[PDB]
């Protein structure tokens, strides 16, 4: 590789039950075949109102939710008011539409609590930006997509919420050979999302 | 957003008169005259003559760095009229235009065709706001390809024509009287009592009688189409010839 | 691609042109009413074939820069002078090339003189006194035309002539066809009509 | 064709402990199968505090750290104020992305100390997403370094041992050995072997021999 | 991919599409919807390479609401479809993906409905009927043979629902739901999907 | 506090330079129009008075836009044809990028745009051209707009420009009716208009313009009129005023 | 297409043929005849026929507001030059092909533009489709200092020989003749091709065809 | 003031400055254009005031194309440069449309290009009236453009000095029942009539346009008309 | 000052180009508003009747958006410029950020064009001032107000124009809270404001009111002449 792969995306996590959405992801870039970390955490902490998330690309990923972290606290200055998970969806969507066929390979969701209530879209590197009710992506995505769609509820309760996501996770990363590391959780909660924890696939494999 | 033109119908150029005469045209044309100099072009069936004054009033100067003849082409050349500078310029723009000309289009530049370019160009001076007419008149000679050679004259102005003889400088008005009074009667000019008229004419006009070093003189001519410049190794042995009468 | 042809004859005081009606997406018919033809004065026709998209922009394009034209000289124009302006368009999108090959039919504003021209894709215009085609059936249609066409031919004759050439040929491609329009340019009317050509 | 870029090997590791920042390189110089030489450091001091280290492409690495540099002084003329060490792993992530579409074959580490007082490293990838660690490896043979980092400092896969934090001494005894150990497998390590040791009260350097072959 | 289709009646026109997007292999949103809100009268169906298609769109959104505001009055769905042509024949030159292919439908007080088929290449087309994405291929056919250029809302409905069934008969692709709109003198009109 | 180069604002705010614009407009050929129930008509009149002018061909101020509209003009002729140049310009961009023809209004704005955009940045003079649109479209049938150097325009169901162009209003607006104005019954209280406003000189059909704005069979037909029915009416106007005894 | 020249005793007579094949189709039987620009310096071309013509028509235009502004008659070397010079930078892009020929105050002239812009004063070049036989025809009975008729016939002979031994060429042959004095419309100047008689007699009988609508449109 | 600008109209909404070059056009040389039912003959004076001029190495009336004749009256390198350049757009529309541009585009495409300086401020107006000789389907055209860019058709008309006089002698001698070879006597008797000078054979250069398209008079000719 | 520069700096700092424009609108036509519990009136005269017009075409009141009406007073073509580039900027913002736009924010934006015609030699100051007015988001009346110097204050209901001032204190000698309780009284006040000023009676004053959330209905020449409706209320109740 002459520097220039950065990700193929790993095992992302989010949807939007009626307590707020939940976020959770892992942490294992795949140089190759060569890990280059463990502890790559790939939830991102965009503001105390909204949350990213790295995949199919690091570098990209991390750069252009940056830029967006700047664009929004302008908004937020301007406007004197936070901006709409949408509109940020928006300009992270407009944003990325250039440099279209240029080689970015971002797999991003945007997540928030914002005046309409949860806030769920994913955008990626080819433009798609699409709402919803639940979401994965990366290489262990699909395996993610299976446990996750029979886990999910809109009225589950906030702990079971954790499980799946804790399950979820570790059934992905456990197929995959190019998911892996500890496991992040990320609540959005009323307005301030929380850390909820960062534990570990070893640990959780003791635990199941 | 540039300083702009100053307020007033002399003050610039591009304002009309109420009769919409050009007032700053007509300070170049009398600003012509600085420097005292004045030329004489005349032309035979054979020959192309230019002539003028080589004033030296330093002889911390170089006779051979101060001049006015300025070889264009090898065949066409040039005198100048006017302050030094604007000269200098138009010099070196002919020499670029008639070198364009014939790369362009693959021959020699007719002298009507230079003289009407430098014209244009010129003219386009007096259609602008912050350019100033270059305040020199600039003289052709050349043989074209049938119709010998031609005299052409162009101005501040833009204004030009074709001249069996003509001539520019202070003394203007009285050397044209001489010159119409010359062409209307004895018109051969052959190469000798040709254009040596016009030395007489300069003579007359201006002063007693010249010694070399103070005339400048180039020719062209039909059999032998070189733009070149006589010497006091030649052309004082024309002025002894026309001493003698 | 796309598919489609289009052809003109003259004939005494009296020029015919015609294009089918298939609009297809390389396999596939889209629909049946498809416009190729296109007026470009009281007496002058346009026809295109080729790509869809260069003909409906040609087409529009001829519009704007002919009324311009119109609007200006105050005059009908001349079919030359039309064939000329064509004969451009095309060019300056030389490195664009619009997959395009237009056919030209008129008369004369001031004497309904019988004209008929067409266009190489950059344009090159082929000025014949007899016809030309354009798009894929163009061999086929050459070959009717080169036999069935005769010197001074009164209009009814005309249209039959034509109406013969595009219904053996268009039968014979089988991304054209479905469906054949005519125009019959004469010195006072104009007759268009519909021909009962194999829909298949 | 042209080809306009070229491995030039080399391998560069960094550590943090509680009141250090070990960064480690070699100087084993190659291109092709040849050594052009055997004395070009990896490693080059930014400021009192932060010391950075470059592998890879060699040309890559000489205009990254002068730009580096031209950016230091900038930042200190225009903020009054030595730039942290945080702010300069920022400022490399940006830089190093600005050649998006050109990428700077070079890979980097950082070694520095905090404003806190206390060692970090952060590790990079040729585009420029950088992560905090507490120990990183670069360059050819870092494959080959970086499992038994891992074991050691990282106590990863290790039981009922007790985890002694890693102590200056032996730190230093570490890279030592893992180099020695790295220059008979790998082929663009060797040679020499240069060590900055960042503290609380300056820069020292050190440097030993390693295997010439 | 997906899949739109058209179907005008004597004095309405009836649109329906699938609400299903992909990324490799999984449907992401469900509850996808591909049409979109020109302005009163005009409803505008977009498919194609992803990305292209909702910003092309919105841009004509943004074009069209722009010209209602500064107007007043309201732009023809024959005037749109024809800005519509131009705008994307133009950007074909300088926008190599641009992918977006269209099914304009609309109601004019004058002329009554009107649909428009527009394949990618900006090639604008009157249709009776039309349809676009691969299930065109399967389903063509079906809503040529019950076709009359007189149907009534409810035969119209029925056809499309034949449509829909033969899709989920034959086509090799899931496309369980199906948004469907129709278009007439009052507005537009949701009516329920077709849900399996 | 002191006026000049078309982008400074006087202690009113008032632009001087389009102010004086709308000066020549009361020294331009007067030129009025008449909103009808079923057409539009439109008056002018020739400064032509030289019998050496010639070909009067289609029109000598009423200039024709796109397929169903036309304007007329008053102020600086040139102006004018550059501005007329520019309308055709954008109505046919306007069909070609929408395929209908321009709605009236939009034409109008579209253009008064730019006549005021030249009253902002830049330095040069505005348009000294007022002018008038007639023309329909299917929204709201047969429009009549006025244009103004300043950008400001209007829908007029009777409007006129130049000369007396305010008598000219004044007695229109104590003679006009809300909808029974028929197009010949208009014609002919158009010519009594003009008659009044027209100056010392007897009024002649060699002075006229009319021009009408009419529709027949789904298309919109502007024409010229020709001479003979404009005798025919001129000499009706002066029969009828010989009932006005 | 087989175009050819020579410089005779007193001017050029140019050579060139009328067909045009748009693929191995014949687009013209009369090809849009290939005698171009204003008097005495008429050239004719080949190779991508539509930028021939649009190039001709440019130096055409270029070179006669030039000799307007002259007042003299223009050069041949000027307008080859001007060839050269645009038929250059469009290099690597399509250009053209020309035979330039004229004859003005310095007698004939005739020059070969090519379409990267090489170019050479020759008495006699040949191109084209069967420039090959062209030339050999040339090079076979060419003798410097031929008279008005012997070059005519030459030529004619020169293109004959590529119209029945090419694929691409062969029409009615053209002859263009500029002297110093004269200049001469042959167009064309001998045809070897007879379209067959046509022994079918189908007289195209009325009502051969149904019609489905018939949509009249009175006019006058 | 408000007469310096071109920029500013008169407080009286009039441009001072197109009234100024309009009298410098009024100061320029006589020039005279006649319409025929077969042709249009432009005449104007020559004023090479000493005999060292030649009249013929420069001209006065400039050929455009076969069938376009110009003349002037104002100050000659305005005429030039706008010959020079008129040239460029019938060259276009020649280049554009296979045909040559008739008369109207022509005055069109000049009345356009001066109007444009007058309204650009920083550049004099055009300080030249123009006169235009045409035959369009075989039909004689006659145009005359004002330095405001206004272009007007006259029968026939007359500009430069005292061309007032000039215009009221056309007003009592010309019919449209006229030819070419008398409308050139007559034209050539509207000069003399303000000639101020003693008409030589050398002082008038005359041009005509009929369908054989425009060409000049040589001055052979000029003597030749005059004979008789 | 003369010319160039044409945006000076007055001996004591008086921007001459800003009070010149100023002073535009004085004669500019008088425009008012007044921001209501749920209604809001935007009520404007046209004291140069020219009873031979169309009145559509010569109405002040505009409308920006599905939220968003104006008047103005001064240049009416640089007014019109400025509708049109607020409307091409409201539907990129409705496209980008899409939302219904706030009042402020439109209110904003022209205040930001407005002053950033003030650099750049170039460019002379616009000669408009606005009303912008419009319910929000959330339903709230929302008033706005610009000047061409380029602030963008918010008034409970202004007056602008010609006797702009008269009006102004009229209003709040009678602006109050038993005022605006019944929209038809709101709207009275804005008729009795402009009769202090009007032509002598309901003759050619144009409003249109913008209740919540419904849309700009234009207040017409009903049957009962909207108009002279209220009109004669205050005719034969103001004794």
């Amino acid at each position: 590789e002459p520097g220039i792969e950065m990700l193929h995306g790993t095992t992302t996590l989010a949807f939007k039950f009626r307590h707020g959405v939940i976020v959770a992801a892992d942490s294992r870039a795949t140089a190759g075949a060569y890990i280059a970390s463990q502890t790559v955490k790939k939830v991102i902490e965009i503001n105390p109102y909204l949350l990213g998330t790295m995949a199919g690309g690091a570098a990209d990923c991390s750069f252009w939710e940056r830029l967006l972290a700047r664009q929004c606290r302008i908004y937020e200055l301007r406007n004197k008011e936070r901006i709409s998970v949408a509109a940020a969806s928006k300009l992270l969507a407009n944003m990325v539409y250039q440099y279209k066929g240029m080689g970015l390979s971002m797999g991003t969701m945007i997540c928030g609590w914002d005046k309409r209530g949860p806030g769920l879209y994913y955008v990626d590197s080819e433009g798609n930006r699409i709402s919803g009710a639940t979401f994965s992506v990366g290489s262990g995505s699909v395996y993610a997509y299976g446990v996750m769609d029979r886990g999910y509820s809109y009225d589950l309760e906030v702990e079971q919420a954790y499980d799946l996501a804790r399950r979820a996770i570790y059934q992905a990363t456990y197929r995959d050979a190019y998911s892996g590391g500890a496991v992040n959780l990320y609540h959005v909660r009323e307005d301030g999302w929380i850390r909820v924890s960062s534990d570990n696939v070893a640990d959780l494999h003791e635990k199941y | 957003m540039s300083r702009g033109s100053s307020a007033g119908f002399d003050r610039h150029i591009t304002i009309f008169s109420p009769e919409g005469r050009l007032y700053q045209v007509e300070y170049a044309f009398k600003a012509i005259n600085q420097g005292g100099l004045t030329s004489v072009a005349v032309r035979g069936k054979d020959c192309a003559v230019i002539v003028t004054q080589k004033k030296v009033p330093d002889k911390l100067l170089d006779s051979s760095t101060v001049t006015h003849l300025f070889k264009i082409t090898e065949n066409i050349g040039c005198v100048m009229t006017g302050m030094t500078a604007d000269s200098r310029s138009q010099v070196q723009r002919a020499r670029y235009e008639a070198a364009n000309w014939k790369y362009k289009y693959g021959y020699e530049i007719p002298v009507d065709m230079l003289c009407k370019r430098i014209a244009d160009i010129s003219q386009v001076y007096t259609q602008n706001a912050e350019m100033r007419p270059l305040g020199c008149c600039m003289i052709l000679i050349g043989i074209d390809e049938e119709q010998g050679p031609q005299v052409y004259k162009c101005d501040p102005a833009g204004y030009y024509c074709g001249f069996k003889a003509t001539a520019a400088g202070v003394k203007q008005t009285e050397s044209t009287s001489f010159l119409e009074k010359k062409v209307k009667k004895k018109f051969d000019w052959t190469f000798e009592q040709t254009v040596e008229t016009a030395i007489t004419c300069l003579s007359t006009v201006l002063s007693i009688d010249f010694k070399p070093s103070e005339i400048e003189v180039g020719v062209v001519t039909v059999e032998n189409p070189k733009f070149r410049i006589l010497t006091e190794a030649e052309i004082d042995a024309h002025l002894v010839a026309l001493a003698e009468r | 691609y796309n598919g489609g042809a289009v052809m003109a004859m003259k004939g005494k005081n009296c020029v015919a042109i015609a294009a089918d009606r298939r609009f297809g997406i390389q396999a596939q018919m889209v629909t049946t009413d498809f416009q190729k033809i296109f007026p470009m004065g009281d007496r002058l026709y346009i026809g295109l074939a080729g790509l869809a998209t260069d003909v409906q922009t040609v087409a529009q394009r001829l519009k704007f820069r002919l009324n311009l034209y119109e609007l200006k000289e105050g005059r009908q124009i001349k079919p030359y002078t039309l064939m000329s302006m064509v004969a451009n368009l095309l060019y300056e999108k030389r490195f664009g090339p619009y997959y395009t090959e237009p056919v030209i039919a008129g008369l004369d504003p001031k004497t309904f003189k019988p004209f008929i021209c067409s266009l190489d894709l950059i344009g090159c215009p082929m000025v014949t006194d007899d016809f030309v085609v354009s798009g894929t059936c163009a061999e086929q249609m050459y070959g009717m035309c080169e036999s069935l066409w005769e010197p001074n031919m009164d209009p009814d004759h005309l249209f039959e002539t034509i109406s013969q050439a595009m219904l053996n040929a268009v039968d014979r491609d089988a991304v054209s066809g479905m469906g054949v329009i005519v125009h019959i340019i004469e010195k006072d009317k104009i007759t268009t009509r519909t021909l009962k050509a194999r829909m298949d | 064709r042209f080809s306009p870029y070229v491995f030039n090997g080399g391998t560069i590791l960094a550590i943090a402990g509680e009141d250090f920042a070990i960064v480690a390189s070699d100087t084993r110089l190659s291109e092709g199968f040849s050594i052009h030489t055997r004395d070009s450091p990896k490693c080059y001091k930014l400021t009192d505090k932060t010391v950075i280290g470059c592998s890879g492409f060699h040309g890559d690495c000489l205009t990254l750290t002068k730009i580096i540099e031209a950016r230091l002084k900038m930042y200190k003329h225009s903020n009054n104020k030595a730039m942290t060490t945080g702010a300069i792993a920022a400022m490399l992530s940006t830089i190093l992305y600005s050649r998006r579409f050109f990428p700077y074959y070079v890979y980097n580490i950082i070694g520095g100390l905090d404003e806190e007082g206390k060692g970090a490293v952060y590790s990079f990838d040729p585009v420029g997403s950088y992560q905090r660690d507490s120990f990183k490896a670069g360059g050819s043979a870092s494959a080959m370094l970086q499992p038994l980092l891992d074991n050691q400092v990282g106590f990863k896969n290790m039981q009922n041992v007790e985890h002694v934090p890693l102590s200056l001494d032996r730190a230093m005894r570490l890279v030592k050995d893992v180099f020695i150990s790295a220059a008979e497998r790998d082929v663009y390590t060797g040679d020499a072997l240069r060590i900055c040791i960042v503290t609380k009260e300056g820069i020292r350097e050190e440097t030993v021999s390693l295997r010439k072959d | 991919m997906e899949y739109l289709i058209g179907i005008q009646g004597p004095d309405y026109v009836l649109v329906a599409s699938d609400r299903v997007a992909a990324s490799n292999i999984v449907q992401m949103k469900d509850d996808h919807d591909k049409m979109f809100k020109m302005s009163e009268k005009i409803l505008l169906l977009c498919v194609g390479e992803a990305g292209d298609t909702v910003q092309f769109a919105e841009y004509i959104q943004k074009n069209v609401q722009l010209y209602k505001m500064r107007n007043g009055y309201e732009l023809s769905p024959t005037a749109a479809a024809n800005f519509t042509r131009r705008n994307l024949a133009d950007c074909l030159r300088s926008r190599t993906p641009y992918h977006v292919n269209l099914l304009l439908a609309g109601y004019d007080e004058h002329e009554g409905p009107a649909l428009y088929y527009m394949d990618y290449l900006a090639a604008l087309a009157k249709a009776p009927f039309a349809a676009h994405g691969y299930g065109a291929f399967l389903t063509l056919s079906i809503l040529d043979r019950y076709y009359t250029p007189t149907i009534s809302r409810e035969r119209a409905v029925e056809l499309l629902r034949k449509c829909l069934e033969e899709l989920q008969k034959r086509f090799i692709l899931n496309l369980p739901t199906f948004s469907v709109r129709i278009i007439d003198k009052n507005g537009i009109h949701d009516l329920d999907n077709i849900s399996f | 506090r002191y006026d000049s180069r078309t982008t400074i604002f006087s202690p009113e705010g008032r632009l001087y330079q389009v102010e004086y614009a709308m000066e020549a407009i009361g020294h331009a050929g007067t030129c009025l129009g008449i909103l009808a129930n079923d057409g539009v008509l439109l008056a002018a009149e020739r400064r032509n008075i030289h019998k050496l002018l010639d070909e009067v061909f289609f029109s000598e101020k009423i200039y024709k836009l796109n397929e169903d509209m036309a304007c007329s003009v008053a102020g600086i002729t040139s102006d004018a044809n550059v501005l007329t140049n520019e309308l055709r310009l954008i109505a046919q961009r306007y069909l070609l990028q929408y395929q209908e023809p321009i709605p009236c209004e939009q034409l109008v704005t579209a253009l008064c745009d730019i006549k005021q955009a030249y009253t902002q940045f830049g330095g040069k003079r505005p348009f000294g051209v007022s002018l008038l649109y007639i023309g329909w479209d299917k929204h709201y049938g047969f429009q009549l707009y006025q244009s103004d150097p300043s950008g400001n325009y209007g829908g007029w169901k009777a409007t006129c420009i130049g000369n007396n162009s305010a008598a000219a209003v004044s007695m229109l607006k104590q003679d006009y009716k809300e909808g029974e104005m028929t197009l010949k019954s208009a014609l002919a209280l158009a010519i009594k208009v003009l008659n009044k406003t027209m100056d010392v000189s007897k009024l002649s059909a060699e002075k006229v313009e009319i021009a009408t704005l009419t529709r027949e069979n789904g298309k919109t037909v502007i024409r010229v009129l020709k001479q003979k029915e404009v005798e025919q009416l001129i000499k009706k106007h002066e029969e009828e005023e010989a009932k006005a005894e | 297409t087989t175009i050819a020249g020579v410089v005779y005793k007193d001017g050029i007579v140019l050579g060139a043929d009328t067909r045009a094949t748009e693929g191995m189709v014949v687009a013209d039987k009369n090809c849009s005849k290939i005698h171009f620009i204003s008097p005495n310096i008429y050239c004719c071309g080949a190779g991508t026929a539509a930028d021939t013509d649009m190039t001709t028509q440019l130096i055409s235009s270029n070179l006669e507001l030039h000799s307007l502004s002259t007042g003299r008659l223009p050069r041949v070397v000027t307008a080859n030059r001007m060839l050269k010079q645009m038929l250059f930078r469009y290099q690597g892009y399509i250009g053209a092909a020309l035979v330039l020929g004229g004859v003005d105050v310095t007698g004939p002239h005739l020059y070969s533009i090519y379409p990267h812009g090489s170019t050479d004063k020759l008495p006699y070049v040949t191109m084209g489709s069967g420039s090959l036989a062209a030339m050999a025809v040339f090079e076979d009975k060419f003798r410097p200092d031929m008279e008005e008729e012997e070059a005519k016939n030459l030529v004619s002979e020169a293109i004959a020989a590529g119209i029945f031994n090419d694929l691409g060429s062969g029409s009615n042959i053209d002859l263009c003749v500029i002297s110093k004095n004269k200049l001469d419309f042959l167009r064309p100047y001998t045809v070897p091709n007879k379209k067959g008689t046509r022994l079918g007699r189908y007289r195209c009988e009325k009502g051969t065809t149904a019609v489905l609508t018939e949509k009249i449109t009175p006019l006058e | 003031g408000y007469s310096f600008s071109l920029t500013t109209f008169s407080p009286s909404g009039k441009l001072v400055q197109i009234e100024y070059a309009l009298a410098a056009v009024a100061g320029g040389a006589p020039s005279v254009g006649i319409k025929a039912a077969n042709g249009v003959v432009l005449a104007t004076e020559k004023k090479q005031k000493s005999i060292l001029y030649d009249e013929r190495s420069v001209h006065k009336v400039e050929p455009i194309t076969k069938h376009i004749g110009l003349v002037y009256s104002g100050m000659g390198p305005d005429y030039r440069v706008l010959v020079h350049r008129a040239r460029k757009l019938a060259q276009q529309y020649y280049l554009v449309y296979q045909e040559p541009i008739p008369t109207a585009q022509l005055v069109q495409r000049v009345a356009s290009v001066m109007q444009e300086y007058t309204q650009s401020g920083g550049v004099r107006p055009f300080g030249v009236s123009l006169l235009i000789c045409g035959w369009n389907e075989g039909r004689p055209y006659l145009f005359q453009s004002d330095p405001s860019g206004a272009y007007f058709a006259w029968k026939a008309t007359a500009m430069g000095k005292n061309y007032v006089n000039g215009k009221t002698f056309l007003e009592k001698r010309y019919n449209e029942d006229l030819e070419l070879e008398d409308a050139i006597h007559t034209a050539i008797l509207t000069l003399k009539e303000s000639f101020e000078g003693q008409m030589t054979e050398d002082n008038i250069e005359v041009g005509i346009c009929n369908e054989a398209g425009f060409r000049r008079l040589t001055p052979t000719e000029v003597k030749d008309y005059l004979a008789a | 000052s003369y010319d160039r520069a044409i945006t000076v700096f007055s001996p004591d700092g008086h921007l001459f180009q800003v009070e010149y424009a100023q002073e535009a609108v004085k004669k500019g036509s008088t425009a008012v508003g007044v921001r209501g519990r749920d209604i809001v009136v935007l009520g404007v005269e046209k004291k140069s009747v020219a009873k031979l017009q169309d009145e559509r075409t010569v109405r002040k009141i505009c409308a920006l958006d599905d939220n968003v009406c104006m008047a103005f007073a001064g240049l009416t073509a640089d007014a019109r410029i400025v509708i049109n580039r607020a409307r091409v900027e409201c539907q990129s913002h409705r496209l980008t950020v899409e939302d219904p736009v706030t009042v402020e924010y439109i209110t904003r934006y022209i205040a930001s064009l407005k002053q950033r015609y003030t650099q750049s030699n170039g460019r002379r100051p616009f000669g408009i001032s606005a009303l912008i007015v419009g319910f929000d988001f959330d339903g709230t009346p929302r008033l706005y107000q610009t000047d061409p110097s380029g602030t963008y204050h918010a008034w409970k209901a202004n007056a602008i124009g010609r006797g702009a001032k008269s009006v102004r204190e009229f209003l709040e000698k009678n602006y109050t809270d038993e005022a605006i309780e019944t929209d038809d009284l709101t709207i009275k006040l804005v008729i009795k404001a402009l009769l202090e000023v009007v032509q002598s009676g309901g003759k050619n004053i144009e409003l249109a009111v913008m209740r919540r959330d419904q849309s700009l209905k234009i207040l017409n020449p009903e049957e009962i002449e909207k108009y002279v409706a209220e009109i004669e209320k205050e005719k034969e109740e103001n004794e």
